């Protein structure tokens, strides 16, 4: 019988790759606060204590 | 109406835990505790200690 042969054979090409996936991590930066605490204290002076 | 309701949460000394609420099973009526740098007593319904 007319058996059969090798396969083609895959054709493969060589190269370089980088692989991108979603981003998901934050754009972070650093900032700075300016503020100011304002604690105003209403305290009733009893006879013996505060 | 209200005009304010200052509420805050005050330490229990320890003179207060070991020898009241671990021994006794009571605690006292006023809370004496420092808060922004200055030593304050409330007494509980306003009366004596308890």
């Amino acid at each position: 019988r007319r058996c059969p042969t090798r396969p083609e054979g895959q054709n493969y090409t060589e190269g370089i790759a980088v692989v991108f996936k979603e981003n998901i991590a934050p754009y972070k930066f650093k900032a700075t606060m300016y503020y100011k605490d304002v604690t105003v204290s209403q305290v009733w002076f009893g006879h013996r204590y505060s | 109406q209200f005009m304010g309701i200052f509420e805050d949460r005050a330490p229990v000394p320890f003179e207060e835990v070991i020898d009241k609420i671990n021994a006794k099973g009571v605690c006292r009526s006023t809370a004496k505790y420092v808060r922004n740098n200055m030593e304050t007593t409330a007494f509980h319904r306003d009366d004596h200690e308890t």
